[PDB]
RNA sequence: UGAAAUUUUAGUACCUGUGAAGAUGCAGGUUACCCGCGACAGGACGGAAAGACCCCAUGGAGCUUUACUGUAGUUUGAUAU
RNA sequence: GUAUGAGUAGCGAAAGACAGGUGAGAAUCCUGUCCACCGUAUGACUAAGGUUUCCUGGGGAAGGCUCGUCCGCCCAGGGUUAGUCGGGACCUAAGCCGAGGCCGAUAGGCGUAGGCGAUGGACAACAGGUUGAUAUUCCUGUACCAGUUGUUUUUGUUUGAGCAAUGGAGGGACGCAGUAGGCUAAGGAAUGCAUGCGAUUGGAAGUGCAUGUCCAAGCAAUGAGUCUUGAGUAGAGUUAAAUGCUUUACUCUUUAAGGACAAGUUGUGACGGGGAGCGAAAUAGUAGCGAAGUUCCUGACGUCACACUGCCAAGAAAAGCUUCUAGUGAGAAAACAACUGCCCGUACCGUAAACCGACACAGGUAGUCGAGGAGAGUAUCCUAAGGUGAGCGAGCGAACUCUCGUUAAGGAACUCGGCAAAAUGACCCCGUAACUUCGGGAGAAGGGGUGCUGACUUCGGUCAGCCGCAGUGAAUAGGCCCAAGCGACUGUUUAUCAAAAACACAGGUCUCUGCAAAAUCGUAAGAUGAAGUAUAGGGGCUGACGCCUGCCCGGUGCUGGAA
RNA sequence: CCCAUGUCCAGGUUGAAGGUGCGGUAAAACGCACUGGAGGACCGAACCCACGUACGUUGAAAAGUGCGGGGAUGAGGUGUG
């Protein structure tokens, strides 16, 4: 659940944060952790290529298994930890071969649950099976794109999607955002809903806790120098004072959509949303 | 007052040194420039 | 290089002196020259045998004549120790 | 022990007047023996900075936009693959 | 080049005095005595940086803000010793280079394999002595690590000991905060011990004074303690294999047992070394000699040890190393003796006159140690060890300027403005308002106590007495209150005239984005976003919280439509 | 500004969540003690900063010093690469 602390300061007032009652171990697994570095919104080039990034805490990658294909054996759930990367918890899972893996949690996951993936597995959370042997109305998650790749949709906390029907090779579906669209049947999903629900309800509550999580301030373009920003100047605070609101670049930044006109996915996408 | 010289061999050699020079093709021409001035001291 | 160019000239020094009176000898060397292969050197020119060598470099020392000014060529000096039971260098 | 800014040459008073219209230096008159030392800062339109205010130059630069003309990108069509 | 200003400004934070010596010449150089200054440093170590500035002997042209017989200066000689310390022959992070490769008018850009790259990981020696200058480097003593030869002793030679992967594994391996416990340094006291001395200024042979009051690494024995369930069965895996490792179910065990760690202690290292002090000539306090080394108190975030606990923001890699087989294998192992072990750095300065600041410059310079009394303390004052007296001085004691002390009566009348100064200041006790988001406000406010000596104390007091103008008697320590505007708050900002009401901020809202996402860097490749996936990411605005956020879609944008 | 890897923050104070005990109830909520040790928490050295003022202003200093001043477990300081 999410506990409000006490105003014991004002830096606290207001302040809310997550309980980890789910949370049964806080040591992650030594198999699977890999290194990560800050790259702090920088690429190759060393520019700064997406503003408001860097610092914060250091992280260890958890190696998660989201292509799900080791359907020869059952995996019992034996903990479900935080993991830094992610909003959403992670599922360590033991095959009865003895490898060890990392899942996304669904919500109602619990120690124990012997897991499995492939076609006759039966429907209950945390199974994975293709979406050609998904019945339409479940609930699902960790929806991939292209077979084999792994799942790459409906990962945050707390997000879910909805089979909706059959189409030829393609699986209607409703993804979290609302959108309507078909995927490839052959293309694998996890049932159930990512679990951590209460994620959104967390209030930061001050400013250095953004600085943990690696959230650079952001400076309002109204109160840069014009030759920062489009809506830099002006004497005093000033309006907009342009036809539409914009980007550093200005590119507009209210309803003008970006998506590209020629994307060869319109062909599937049936109802957009967002 | 801390000023703007902060020496340092390690730095100096990394950033001004002969190999760093020859790495590029214009610290190439700088090699070749001073060469043709005649500096005694054609690198750090 | 040769083992006869190996070992340049003897050191003679209030320090060097002293050192000889407890049978251990200081020798100029070739820069290029390690401790091993001065031992070696030591051992074929002087028929002694050698306990232990210790090398170091002394650093180019600057001078100046007049207008001029510059620096005295860089040198290895390299301390060797006799065994005892073992004839001594005669210098 | 030992600088510096400044400096056309100076044996370098006051008043009233004159004058490029606000004079140590010009006119009339007055005062004043020669050389310094310790202090003050009225003046030398004192020094420092070829005024930043103001105006001018068919000067410069940064910035804006439904100024003019272009243009990177973005997009649409034809056409080749 | 030389004047003027002008023999003027300045001679760069602070205490020196005198005697003696040296010498042509001395405030300034040496010696001595007293005095003074720093002492969480102005002491002791180190990293960087500097690069001979180190030592010894000379010199006084120039440099030194004076002088100079002197110097970090000039002249001549000399000085840096490593298997163990730091680096390399070990490992990797960020980053960088990059065979082929991708991309690109040229040049080139990017990048895989593979490498480089410490500030991190790994890794065998310490104590004392010695020089004018080096020392975990030399010497003495006592070790350890890797390896070679040889002697001896055991055991194996292809039903094969042993070694052993670039392969399977284990391990290395990691955050922050919080106290608590153990141990040792460290510190203190003693009518503990040892040595020396008996004062002349009135008193003191004693409970007087001064000084000292202990030693490694390694080896052996142990050890405060700390962590950890441990077996068995049946499977399944671990590209081949495995006795290793991972793992699934099932039994038994789990106040334990077994196992893994562990500061430190004792002994030996030590018939050694240090040690108050005594102290030689032939020229110093130097050879040399050298006593005691107890008890008690305090006691470390130094170490056990990130051990335990809690928390969210969830806290490197690789090698070394340990195992497993696969392979390889006729030699192996032990003890002993002798022997081998390379390159680079090692001087000196280093909160500074030797580094960064043009200076022998009131500035800046990472890390370690950093004592005593009072004290919470590394604050503060005075001191220990130790270091230093600041590279112009001698007079005089005017104005004026600066820095500081005091000030009758008044007490903000000053002034733009209580600017500056004054006042408050420590600890203990009593007591404490509006308002409030119930946390605060609050150290509100306003008061009282503080020294010394006895007595008694339940040890914190209390009772009694004494002294002064005054008892945190010095130093170091908040002034407070009422009210209004702005900004919620801690933060950030114009290095060098603005620290704010400006920026940020948590929260709100709008909008884009279905993943080769949008966005951005780039011609492209390739990147960031993100090894993230709509509870996510980007952009615009607003800015805690509370109550709220009205009307207008005609115009301009955006979004949709398609005749 | 950021990346990787180290390192620093004397000493005091306050007392959040949670936990235990006792009340209380059918069980609770809840109340009182104790324990516990949170915080862009408090006071305050080192450290970092630079609010006021005097002086300096051919400076000791091309931005400082004296006296005060703010932060001082964090959105912290700082080293190396
Ligand atoms: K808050
Ligand atoms: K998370
Ligand atoms: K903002
Ligand atoms: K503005
Ligand atoms: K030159
Ligand atoms: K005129
Ligand atoms: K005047
Ligand atoms: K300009
Ligand atoms: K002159
Ligand atoms: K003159
Ligand atoms: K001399
Ligand atoms: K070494
Ligand atoms: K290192
Ligand atoms: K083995
Ligand atoms: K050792
Ligand atoms: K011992
Ligand atoms: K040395
Ligand atoms: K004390
Ligand atoms: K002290
Ligand atoms: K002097
Ligand atoms: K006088
Ligand atoms: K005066
Ligand atoms: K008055
Ligand atoms: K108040
Ligand atoms: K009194
Ligand atoms: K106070
Ligand atoms: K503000
Ligand atoms: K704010
Ligand atoms: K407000
Ligand atoms: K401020
Ligand atoms: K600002
Ligand atoms: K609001
Ligand atoms: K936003
Ligand atoms: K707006
Ligand atoms: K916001
Ligand atoms: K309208
Ligand atoms: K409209
Ligand atoms: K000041
Ligand atoms: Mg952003
Ligand atoms: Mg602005
Ligand atoms: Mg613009
Ligand atoms: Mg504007
Ligand atoms: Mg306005
Ligand atoms: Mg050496
Ligand atoms: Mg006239
Ligand atoms: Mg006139
Ligand atoms: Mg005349
Ligand atoms: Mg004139
Ligand atoms: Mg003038
Ligand atoms: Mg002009
Ligand atoms: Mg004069
Ligand atoms: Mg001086
Ligand atoms: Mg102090
Ligand atoms: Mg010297
Ligand atoms: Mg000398
Ligand atoms: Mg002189
Ligand atoms: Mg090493
Ligand atoms: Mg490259
Ligand atoms: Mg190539
Ligand atoms: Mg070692
Ligand atoms: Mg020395
Ligand atoms: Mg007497
Ligand atoms: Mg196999
Ligand atoms: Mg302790
Ligand atoms: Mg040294
Ligand atoms: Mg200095
Ligand atoms: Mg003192
Ligand atoms: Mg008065
Ligand atoms: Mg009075
Ligand atoms: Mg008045
Ligand atoms: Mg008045
Ligand atoms: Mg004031
Ligand atoms: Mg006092
Ligand atoms: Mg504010
Ligand atoms: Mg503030
Ligand atoms: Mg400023
Ligand atoms: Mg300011
Ligand atoms: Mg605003
Ligand atoms: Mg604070
Ligand atoms: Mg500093
Ligand atoms: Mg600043
Ligand atoms: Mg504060
Ligand atoms: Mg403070």
């Amino acid at each position: 659940a999410i506990k409000k602390y006490k105003p014991t300061t004002n830096g606290r007032r207001n302040m809310t944060s997550s309980d980890f009652a789910e949370i049964t171990t806080s040591t992650p697994e030594k198999s699977l952790l890999q290194p990560l570095k800050n790259n702090a919104g920088r690429n190759n080039n060393g520019r700064i290529t997406v503003r408001h990034q860097g610092g914060g805490h250091k992280r260890q990658y958890r190696v998660i298994d989201f292509k799900r294909n080791k359907d020869n054996v059952a995996a019992v759930v034996k903990t479900i930890e935080y993991d830094p990367n992610r909003s959403a918890n992670i599922a360590l899972v033991h095959y009865e071969d003895g490898v060890k893996a990392y899942i996304l949690a669904p919500k109602g996951l619990e120690v124990g649950m012997r897991l499995v993936s492939g076609p006759e597995a039966d429907i209950k959370v945390g199974n994975a099976l293709p979406l050609e042997n998904i019945p339409v109305g479940t609930v699902i998650h960790n929806i991939e794109m292209k077979p084999g790749k792994g799942g790459q949709l409906i990962r945050s906390a707390g997000t879910s999607a909805q089979v909706l029907g059959k189409e030829g090779k393609y699986v209607l579906i409703r993804l979290n955002s609302g959108e309507v669209r078909m995927i490839l049947a052959t293309c694998r999903a996890t049932i159930g809903s990512v679990g951590n629900e209460q994620h959104e309800l967390i209030n930061i509550g001050k400013a250095g806790r953004s600085r943990w999580m690696r959230k650079r301030p952001t400076v309002r373009g109204s109160v840069m120098n014009p030759n920062d920003h489009p809506h830099g100047g002006g004497e005093g605070k000033t309006p907009i004072g342009r036809k539409a609101p914009v980007s550093p670049w200005g590119q507009p930044a209210i309803g003008y959509k970006t998506r590209n006109k020629k994307a060869k996915s319109d062909k599937l996408i049936v109802r957009r949303r967002t | 007052m801390k000023r703007t010289y902060q020496p340092n061999k390690r730095k100096r050699q990394k950033v001004h040194g002969f190999r760093k020079r020859m790495s590029t093709k214009n610290g190439r021409r700088v090699l070749a420039s001073r060469r043709r001035k005649g500096r005694k001291v054609i690198s750090a | 290089m040769e083992l006869l160019d190996v070992i340049k000239r003897p050191v003679i020094t209030e320090k060097s002196m002293l050192a000889m009176d407890e049978k251990k000898y200081t020798f100029e060397v070739d820069t290029r020259a390690n401790k091993t292969l001065v031992k070696q050197a030591v051992e074929s020119a002087f028929d002694v045998k050698v306990a232990n060598v210790n090398i170091l470099n002394v650093r180019p020392k600057f001078k100046r004549m007049g207008k001029y000014a510059g620096y005295t060529k860089k040198r290895r000096k390299a301390i060797v120790t006799l065994t005892e039971d073992s004839k001594e260098i005669q210098l």
